């Protein structure tokens, strides 16, 4: 319970500290990795349509890679453990959220799926691990109900994006949610009734949205665009707080990649393309900390953090998954 | 952790 509140020194290392401890290697691009709840496990998934499940104890010191699974025919684009199953649930750019039960090794295939309409792009799981929620390539946000596979949407179209979700994300308690859009807003709803709460328009200054998460305590926002910009933003107010500049380039649009915080929300983390290293942030002042340089030969799609120790995946073109920890 | 409120929503068919 160490996360940010500006409302109420820095107590964890800076990315700048954190090293290597562990490479694997797709066949394919990586541009999803995901954590485990716990944060024992991470899922990496590839543009050769496969996933590995890591653990990151086996990776700190037997195959790390303790599952793999190949259960879709085109890229997969997220990943979202179940919060109490040994379950992975898996987009793809195939138009199907498969769900893998990984409690035993020789597990290939998932056991359902849901066929959608359009690509997948981001999926989170409610914390109870009832119920999914799913964004698409299409503006309206699904919730589907994992044990009847009913879907289920806003009753106010209006609530809707108007692009392309980017990302989804829970909030710690699930009384939220958290969107962001193509469209270029960030959209805060209510996890129980389902209705937007807030429309932050132009949160990137006109730029696609490519991420938002909650911080612990669920106060605060931060989100990323291809402004290449990570902001801080106050849902009580709804203004942004903290502006974490310094990262991107000119000349060409960025490739989507997440700002993510560190397990005690001390620092912000963003992947700049331009020399494929890691901005670092303190989060609260917003003063500019060291480079990491990643050690990837092409640009990093994903990065995340675990929610519980000082570590992170980061997830390459390069073909590549690096796992980091401050040792 | 509450859950979401699905006869306040709309069943939706892709």
């Amino acid at each position: 319970e160490f996360g940010i509140d500006l409302e109420f020194q820095t107590m964890s290392p800076e990315a700048s500290e954190y090293e290597t401890c562990y490479v694997t290697s797709h066949k394919g691009p990586c541009r999803v990795a995901t954590y485990s709840r716990d944060g024992q496990l991470i899922a990496t998934g590839s543009a050769d349509a496969s996933i590995k499940i890591l653990d990151t104890e086996r990776m700190l010191a037997n195959h790390p890679v303790i599952r793999t699974l190949y259960d879709h025919v085109d890229e997969v684009t997220c990943l979202a453990f179940h919060p109490t199953e040994q379950i992975l649930a898996s987009g793809s750019r195939d138009y199907t959220l498969k769900l893998f039960d990984y409690s035993k090794p020789s597990a290939k295939r998932a056991f359902k799926y849901i066929q959608e309409a359009e690509m997948l792009r981001s999926i989170s799981f409610h914390p109870s691990g009832d119920f999914i929620l799913v964004g698409t390539q299409h503006p309206t946000l699904r919730l589907y109900d994992i044990n009847t596979f009913q879907c289920f949407v806003s009753c106010n179209p209006q609530d809707q994006h108007t692009d392309a979700i980017c990302s989804v994300n829970y909030n710690s308690s699930a009384n939220m949610y958290v969107t962001g859009s193509k469209d270029g807003c960030i959209k805060l709803w209510d996890g129980v009734s389902n209705r937007c709460i807030t429309t932050f328009e132009k949160a990137h200054d006109g730029a696609e949205v490519c991420s938002a998460i909650f911080s612990k305590n669920s106060k605060y926002i931060l989100s990323s665009g291809k402004d290449s910009v990570a902001k801080l933003w106050e849902i009580s107010t709804g203004r942004t707080l903290v502006r974490y500049t310094g990262a991107g380039l000119s000349g060409r649009q960025v490739h989507r990649t997440q700002a993510v915080f560190n397990h005690t929300e001390d620092y912000v983390l963003l992947p700049d393309e331009r020399t494929i290293s890691l901005c670092c942030w303190d989060s609260r002042t917003a003063e500019r900390r060291n480079l990491l340089s990643l050690g990837h030969n092409n640009i990093v799609r994903c990065i995340v953090h675990s929610p519980t120790n000082p570590g992170f995946m980061t997830c390459s073109d390069d073909f590549r998954a690096r796992f980091w920890y401050r040792r | 952790y509450p859950k979401p409120d699905t006869q306040q929503m709309i069943p939706f068919q892709p």
